[PDB]
């Protein structure tokens, strides 16, 4: 049930607001059985929708004033199924998946138009390869991503 | 299940990292009572089966037939593996589904190398399954001559009475092969006893063949 990452997400949004990435990285072994578990199908979209923006909300604070965004790409450029190797019961959810995709090229959207020359060209040739690796999806943020690319 | 597909395609690092995260793969099954190492086994990967008895899976696991993995790697004629699984401690004698041993298969596949050390391991030569036959029978019946001889070079009988009264001799004679009929009767073959269809191997052999089967025997 959702009922016991709800508290860590009110209230983890509560206590990270100064901390650095490390507390992140202390998170992830919180998160990862918190992903893990869980099995139930429509109870526990409200923990994927509360602890990704979480995550993204710490990726919001990191990304606020300093940003060398090496680790950051880094991160989720290597841990994309992490927690998705060891269930071997794929819920079929696709629910918070496209709010997910969606969500990451928002925050793209709000840091693409001038913010540092370095880290686009690697955030943009790291999803441009993540649409090829996708294979599932509206086909909406895959046109979004390479068209937006395009354009530039 | 997914290990299935990572023993079988042969995923180094996606089998390592499934282990390593979770070590209760290696111990599962699918719905056939085959694990990990009958797939890898199956497949002939040297390695992953190098990992899986290396962690200290049991070498005994037999499916729902009864198919031990040294059937597999026998008639699999894979040298490594049969070196890996005997190493290991495996059954030489396993009774799989039809009461058959791992000689009959690596047999089969002519492999010389694991028939030496199966043989050597303590396997019987005369090993004979629910219808009272040896592996002479089965490499005599599609002609695997050598194998018959490294057979004999462990010491193995060559007058097994199948379930229908036919010795090796039979059996060569009725697959027209000239030189392992010669060599079997030069070597001890019995050419008096008779089937339950009451024939000799003198009348099952055609074009007068016969006639040179007992003149090697009196010669």
């Amino acid at each position: 049930m959702a009922d016991g990452g709800s508290e860590r997400a009110d209230g983890r949004i509560v206590k990270m607001e100064v901390d650095y990435s490390a507390t992140v990285d202390q998170r992830l072994p919180e998160c990862a059985k918190l992903a893990k578990e869980g099995r139930l199908q429509e109870v526990i979209e409200t923990l994927l929708s509360l602890e990704k923006q979480t995550r993204t909300a710490s990726d919001m604070v990191s990304t606020s004033r300093i940003l060398v965004a090496v680790v950051k790409m880094c991160y989720e450029a290597k841990e994309w199924d992490l927690l998705n190797e060891n269930i071997m019961l794929l819920s079929k959810r696709r629910s918070q998946l496209k709010q997910a995709v969606a969500k990451m090229v928002q925050q793209c959207c709000t840091y693409v138009e001038e913010i540092t020359d370095l880290p686009i060209k690697l955030r943009l040739i790291d999803t441009l390869r993540m649409v090829t690796e996708g294979k599932i999806y509206v086909e909406i943020e895959r046109a979004r991503l390479t068209k937006t690319l395009a354009t530039i | 299940l997914m290990v299935c597909n990572l023993a079988y395609s042969g995923k180094l690092e996606e089998l390592k990292e499934s282990i390593l995260a979770d070590k209760s793969l290696a111990t599962r099954t699918d719905q056939d009572s085959r694990t990990a190492l009958h797939w890898a086994c199956s497949a002939g990967h040297t390695e992953i089966v190098e990992f899986l008895l290396q962690l200290g899976v049991p070498v005994n696991d037999k499916d729902d037939a009864g198919w031990s993995p040294l059937h597999i790697a026998a008639s699999a004629g894979r040298d490594e593996i049969v070196k890996a699984l005997l190493g290991k401690g495996a059954q030489v004698n396993a009774v799989n589904q039809n009461g058959c041993t791992p000689l009959h298969y690596a047999a089969s596949k002519n492999r010389h190398e694991i028939a030496v050390m199966l043989l050597e391991g303590g396997a019987n030569p005369d090993a004979k399954d629910h219808y009272e036959a040896t592996a002479m029978h089965r490499a005599a019946a599609k002609g695997n001559l050598k194998m018959i001889h490294i057979l004999l070079y462990y010491k193995a009988s060559t007058n097994i009475q199948d379930t229908e009264g036919n010795t090796p001799l039979h059996l060569a004679c009725d697959e027209e092969r000239v030189e392992e009929a010669k060599l079997l009767v030069s070597q001890g073959a019995s050419i008096y006893i008779e089937n339950k269809e009451e024939k000799t191997p003198l009348q099952v052999a055609k074009g007068g063949l016969g006639l040179i089967l007992k003149r090697m025997v009196e010669g």
